[PDB]
């Protein structure tokens, strides 16, 4: 998710944010956790051609 | 001769964003009769070559104060706008940027008893840009330098870490002069460019240029 | 799988930069990937146009910030139409587009 | 993803700063005048007086005074009171 | 270096019908984007070195004349006034708060990129 | 002898033979400022245009436009190294700016030479590889040059045309003296009549000769007028003057 | 205390330069960075709608 | 097809290899083209309120040292001592 | 030990988890913690003031004493409001002490 | 064959050439005498002379002299002969 | 890395026999080493420029107090004797038979290498 | 240009085969060409010499004079062998002249 | 209250808990040098030799110095973290030094350790991966110890001895105390009969002990005597000392 990648941005191994959550802020919703669900599903392109 | 790497969306560059986008929202450009399309595009492209650079001097003079001013609160360190001739400096710099600029709309010829004292309200413009920067950053370290020989006065003739709540009520009273000093170096360098804007903005007006011949309906 | 290659490389270069502006991504990157919207933002700032849409939007042209942004992506077209304009010329016609009337 | 590539790159100083410490010390030793504190004196004053007595006590306060206005050397005796 | 999209339109076009299945995993991986690894520290620069020896060469330079400064304990209890706001700056303010309010500064960063949106750009 | 060894030393070392001998490494370079200063030297110039036939291939751009608009100003036409520009044009169109290119191609337009590949590879540069506003920075006097020489090469680019079209203006024509103004609007209309283009730009290099008509003739006003009708109907509507306020 | 400088030239002229660094750092260095960034974000809002219907109308995909 | 010479310095993919050099601004590569293209035609105003700032602080400073020369003159013409002598 | 590697990490967690409000207890007596802070923040002055004061006591005070002096001084150098008098009692104090 | 590999690295200093650069100004700035045709004098002079009479003859002669011992300044004719 | 002799025996081991001479020059060339191609220019490091402007910041210096030096003349003309012999130095020194000079200094280029007879290091 | 990469190739055929020896002639006159060198060498100091002499001549000379005078001077400042004399000459002459 | 905040503050920030909480990240540069100041304290070390563990097989050669000659002073032997210091030496035991061997050696010594691939890779490492004077800057008293090890082990490597044989000569020895030259006489002779081998230089551990007799006895002199008639005939001659002159 995006709260997700901005974990591991450079900016959150800063000093100042290091003990910091991205999720914090402002949290994923529903739709975006449930879509990076499904794409993790379907980064195996062999699973995204059967379910095709 | 090799430029270094960027990432995007760095705070620097997010900050630096939102500051440069303030300081040019001082002085928006005017909207035109006419509806904007490729026919008013050289208009308005003129009209932004006429304009002067008020959103590029004024956080010019933004970063390089409070870069100044803040100076001041590191510790083993003074405001280099707390100097007579450089915050002075600044003060007169701009006024002369805004009379240059007023100067040139013209063709370089200055401008029955009333204008005398249009001048010298607007001469004393340029002293006061400079002093009043010169001033905050001035009386606000003396006064601090006072009050912190008032509070060393206590404990070098009472007890070291004894009679504590005679220090403490002033040692806190120290505190919240640095306190405001934070205040008055954030706000002096936004009032001075705020300022800039204002005096420079008076003379960055130009004739749009438009179209001359129309195919109307 | 004719035209797949320019409509591909639109998809994996847009979904590159969406995944990562303005989290991670370098200016090195985008300017790798886009050279020529690169090339046009420097036009810009060259041209002391740097607060171009800034002043459309002083002005209100709304429909000329569209077109801002419609010009300054204008290049990724291009690929199609200097492919469909040299499909045309070999076999004779001229490319639709390329005409006033037509 | 890209955070290692930012991590490489280390500390480095704007992209000019070199010409503003180059400007700065430019206009702190081209001055065009003697050096705060100090007068320019004949060759056959300076081949002549000790460097003790081209010292004076106001160029030489004591490092942490005891007594304010303490000074480290005390320069020429010879004084033309 | 070519784009990866051309390399993966040669590469599922010269594999067979039995191995495009397997090979599907390596032609992925084949035109993945580049993230450099994380490499050794080699710490501190040739100029972070210049920034804090230049840094420490000037904070002794200026306690070296602030105790000859005829207010020489009043300067030096100045120092102890400005470290102070200092260290409550670092526990005041709220550093993620402040990180995402800056993001919110820049147009770029206060919202999500905005093209392309999927659907125009299909390939069937 | 001081005199005598003064101009022995000018007659054997100071020469344009050897002039020539040190412009041999850099050639885009010492053509142009040369030929800025005023030396045009017909001969010289052969002696660049084969020492530079090996390099044009991988010049820069900003070489390339410095050996044509050399070569301009000198009037040397070398055409098959003319044809080795065009293969640096057409082979790195995207990376020429309109500055360049509006220069490259009135020299072309000089020199009566041009290719379909070239004329595709400008007008393709000029309207998706550089900023859509680079027109407007160009001056009318090097607008109308580009828009003559797509209409004597008869190359109809409707892109290009509305993209050239925006750099005709009361401001682009108002920067003109009024002997290179009316040079310029008689060269964009009888170009814009040409294909049939009537953008709504055109309004003002018909109103910059409506304005003044009285350094016209009534043959050139007839060329004039008969844009403004076929203008008129095209856009809709009737053409009308505006005093200004 | 210490109201004028041993100067006033020499501390307007360090006011100068110093004010003239930034404004080259800020024109060169920091707002070619701030208009990459910025730009692409705003040319992708700005013709997201005309980019999207005029790539619709080309690929024929449909 | 369309076939990767009509994506030629068009439009790239994200790069496999590795990571390029940025593209420098015109800017930043030469102080001549910021000097030419746009610190003198934009911000020439600032660079002569920057001067007029340091030619009238160098007549202020001018005045400043007219006026110890007159009051050292009259110390030396008039037999007294033009300081304080120092204090130590 | 690594340089920059060590302490650095010794500093994150002196700084991140280290917390003398609570390991300490502290919140007996104390109702927030942003007033630990504001407290810590004078404490830090006034512990600062007077180590700069011991670590060089006996000296004449540049800043205005108000009247006061520090111990069994009263009449001594470190007492003396006249600075050019003082330096000469100072200088007969030191061959003594 | 390994000719274009060290055409690749430039121009490079001997590798420690900053600190011999380093230790010679260092010993030409930290002389612990004042600057060689100039006295320190007491901040009351300095504040009441003018920049001109500070300046000595001696220190400033003239950069192309047409008679040997021409001086560009001519400081205080307040001399105690 | 692994080292090429490896590379060698591993990609002449998987070849056939059919086109074991037509892969002898694609294993050859595949464990020829690195010769790094010659770049372009980017002529005048960081440091170049440095050791030339801190060189002519050196003779503007150098001459502006030889200038003012009571014997100018005399001083500004020993710079033309002395640049005179670096002219005449131009000209005089046999600059290829000193280069081989300095390399029969050295016993490491005043001969061959000497090891490793061929014949010792056989495998058959 | 290439600021590095034009003039280095100039001064290289500068340097190698432009060569006054024998572009000149001057075989007909001198014997070998070491002896060309000889006195391209002094040849270089005379003319450095009679430059730097002439680029500022009307000075008074640091160097002693053997008892010689340039030109109708011969009572002037340029002659003059006081120094504290000839400065004061020369500040009358600079009035007129 | 000034006695009693520091009093408080010193009972629970400065201890050996969070000593041993600031020595988790980098742990040979804190072990070793807080053993060298006598910084003992058995389960102050446990919590070293677990937070070390998951990074002993990445060490450089200098830190494996480090941690075997501080966990020796320390006196400490976790077999588990030993086995991890002996496959760090014996996966780069080309990188490994003979003053790093030889320190490495006498820790593994001590704590009675050992396997057949770290004799070999040690005895491998002191011959053919460092130079062959190396034995010589080492001092006779760390090669003895070597040369037990090898003998305690049982471990015959005919080329490691008569490289450590180097460095047995006067100027070795005569830079030991005569209290640590006996020592090391005794503890060399009775390594080079477990082996039989007699090099050239065992006429130099023989005649420090032959030439000062009354520093040993008459059971250790016939251990000492035993040797010599054994090197004797494998050397072919017999032995005599030297009075110098
Ligand atoms: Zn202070
Ligand atoms: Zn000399």
């Amino acid at each position: 998710t995006f709260a997700q990648r901005l974990n591991s941005s450079p900016a959150f191994s800063s000093f100042l944010l290091k003990r910091e959550k991205a999720e914090s802020e402002v949290p994923p919703s529903e739709l975006e956790l449930e879509a990076a669900q499904k794409a993790a599903e379907l980064e195996d392109p062999e699973v995204a051609l059967r379910t095709l | 001769s090799s430029v270094r790497d960027v990432k995007t969306g760095s705070l620097p560059t997010n900050f630096l964003t939102g500051v440069y986008r303030f300081w040019r929202s001082q002085n928006p450009a005017e909207k035109p009769h006419d509806p904007v399309n490729d026919r008013l595009l050289p208009a308005v492209v003129d009209a932004s070559d006429k304009r002067a650079s008020i959103g590029t001097w004024a956080t010019t003079f933004f970063c390089t104060i409070i870069s100044c001013n803040l100076l001041g609160l590191m510790p083993f360190n003074e405001a280099p706008t707390s100097g007579l001739g450089f915050a002075t400096g600044l003060g007169v710099s701009v006024w002369a940027t805004a009379t240059i600029l007023g100067l040139s709309k013209t063709g370089f010829k200055f401008p029955f008893i009333f204008v005398p004292l249009e001048t010298i309200s607007y001469t004393f413009r340029a002293v006061s840009l400079g002093v009043r920067l010169w001033v905050n950053m001035l009386a606000g370290h003396t006064l601090l330098h006072i009050l912190t020989g008032m509070a060393l006065a206590l404990p070098f003739s009472l007890g070291f870490f004894s009679m504590v709540p005679a220090t403490f009520g002033v040692c806190c009273l120290l505190s919240a002069l640095v306190g405001l000093e934070y205040l008055v170096a954030v706000l002096q360098s936004g009032v001075f460019s705020i300022l800039s804007t204002v005096y420079v903005g008076e003379f960055n007006h130009d004739k749009f240029i438009g179209p001359a011949a129309k195919i109307v309906k | 799988e004719e035209e797949e290659l320019w409509l591909l490389t639109l998809t994996q270069q847009f979904k590159h930069i969406q995944k990562h502006f303005g989290i991670d991504l370098p200016h090195s990157v985008v300017a790798h990937m886009d050279p020529l919207l690169i090339k046009k933002i420097d036009w810009e700032t060259t041209n002391a146009l740097e607060d171009f849409d800034i002043t459309l939007d002083d002005m209100g042209a709304e429909d000329a910030k569209e077109q801002w942004g419609a010009e300054n992506l204008s290049h990724h077209f291009l690929p199609l139409i200097r492919y469909r304009r040299d499909l045309a010329r070999k076999n004779g016609d001229r490319y639709g587009p390329d005409l006033v009337n037509g | 993803s890209y955070s290692a590539y930012f991590a490489k790159a280390g500390f480095q100083f704007p992209a000019g700063l070199s010409a503003l410490v180059a400007g700065i010390v430019a206009l702190n030793v081209c001055t065009g005048r003697p050096t705060k504190g100090t007068k320019e004196i004949s060759n056959a004053e300076y081949n002549a007086t000790p460097i003790g007595y081209l010292q004076s006590p106001d160029q030489h306060p004591t490092a942490f005074p005891k007594v304010p206005g303490m000074k480290d050397v005390h320069g020429s005796p010879h004084h033309h009171h | 270096e070519g784009n990866s999209v051309a390399g993966i339109i040669k590469s599922v076009n010269e594999t067979s019908g039995a191995n495009l299945l397997s090979s599907l995993k390596t032609i992925k991986a084949q035109a993945a984007p580049i993230y450099p690894a994380a490499a050794s520290s080699t710490g501190y620069s040739t100029q972070a070195k210049i920034a804090l020896f230049g840094a420490l060469s000037w904070i002794l330079y200026r306690a070296d004349g602030q105790s000859k400064a005829h207010e020489w304990i009043v300067d030096l209890n100045l120092n102890v006034l400005q470290a102070a706001w200092l260290i409550s700056f670092s526990s005041l303010i709220p550093f993620r708060a402040v990180y995402f309010a800056f993001r919110g500064m820049a147009p770029a960063t206060a919202s999500t990129l905005n093209g392309l949106k999927t659907f125009s750009s299909i390939s069937l | 002898p001081s005199q005598n060894l003064v101009s022995t030393f000018a007659n054997k070392v100071i020469v344009e033979e050897n002039l020539v001998n040190v412009a041999e490494i850099d050639v885009p370079f010492w053509s142009y400022w040369l030929s800025s200063a005023g030396f045009t030297s017909k001969d010289a110039f052969v002696k660049f245009a084969e020492a530079v036939k090996p390099k044009v291939a991988a010049l820069s751009t900003s070489d390339i436009t410095n050996l044509t608009v050399a070569f301009k100003r000198a009037n040397y036409y070398d055409k098959d190294l003319f044809t080795g520009i065009e293969a640096n044009v057409s082979a790195n169109f995207t990376k020429f700016e309109t500055e360049q290119l509006l220069q490259i191609v009135a020299t072309f337009d000089a020199f009566n030479h041009s290719s379909v590949a070239f004329l595709d590879d400008v007008a393709d540069s000029i309207t998706y590889c550089n900023h859509y506003l680079a027109p407007v920075r160009a001056g009318a006097d090097e607008l109308a040059t580009l828009l003559t020489y797509y209409a004597k090469n008869g190359h109809e680019r409707a892109d290009l045309l509305a993209t050239v079209a925006r750099g005709f203006s009361e401001v682009s024509l108002g920067k003109l003296s009024a002997a290179q103004r009316k040079d310029t609007v008689l060269s964009a209309l009888k170009a814009f009549q040409t294909f049939g283009f009537y953008p709504e730009s055109i309004e003002a290099v018909i109103g910059a000769a409506l304005v003044s008509p009285a350094e016209y003739s009534a043959e050139e006003l007839k060329e004039v007028e008969a844009v403004k009708v076929a203008a008129e109907n095209a856009l809709g509507g009737e053409f009308v003057l505006i005093q200004e306020g | 205390m210490k109201l004028l400088p041993e100067s006033l030239q020499q501390e307007a002229a360090t006011a100068a330069v110093v004010a003239s660094w930034v404004l080259w750092h800020l024109d060169t260095q920091l707002l070619p960075t701030i208009m990459r960034e910025h730009k692409l974000h705003a040319c992708w809002a700005a013709a997201a709608k005309r980019y999207n219907e005029k790539l619709f109308k080309l690929n024929p995909s449909y | 097809v369309l076939g990767e010479v009509y994506l030629k310095d068009i439009l790239r993919t994200p790069p496999t290899g590795a990571i390029p050099a940025n593209v420098p601004h015109p800017f930043q590569t030469s102080f001549y083209t910021y000097a030419t293209k746009k610190l003198i035609p934009r911000h020439w105003y600032l660079l002569g309120g920057f001067t007029f700032t340091i030619t009238l602080y160098g007549i202020l400073d001018g005045l400043r040292d007219s006026g110890k020369k007159k009051a050292y003159d009259e110390a030396i013409h008039a037999g007294k001592t033009p300081y304080t002598a120092g204090g130590h | 030990m690594a340089v920059t590697s060590f302490l650095g990490k010794a500093f994150e967690k002196y700084f991140y988890d280290f917390s003398a409000y609570e390991q300490f207890g502290l919140n007996r007596f104390l109702s927030s913690k942003g007033q630990y802070v504001a407290l810590r923040h004078v404490g830090f002055v006034m512990v600062g003031v007077n180590v700069l004061l011991a670590a060089n006591f006996p000296f004449n005070p540049p800043f205005p004493t108000i009247g006061m002096c520090p111990a069994g001084w009263e009449g001594t150098w470190v007492c003396q409001a006249d600075k050019a008098k003082a330096l000469e009692m100072y200088k007969e104090w030191k061959k003594s002490n």
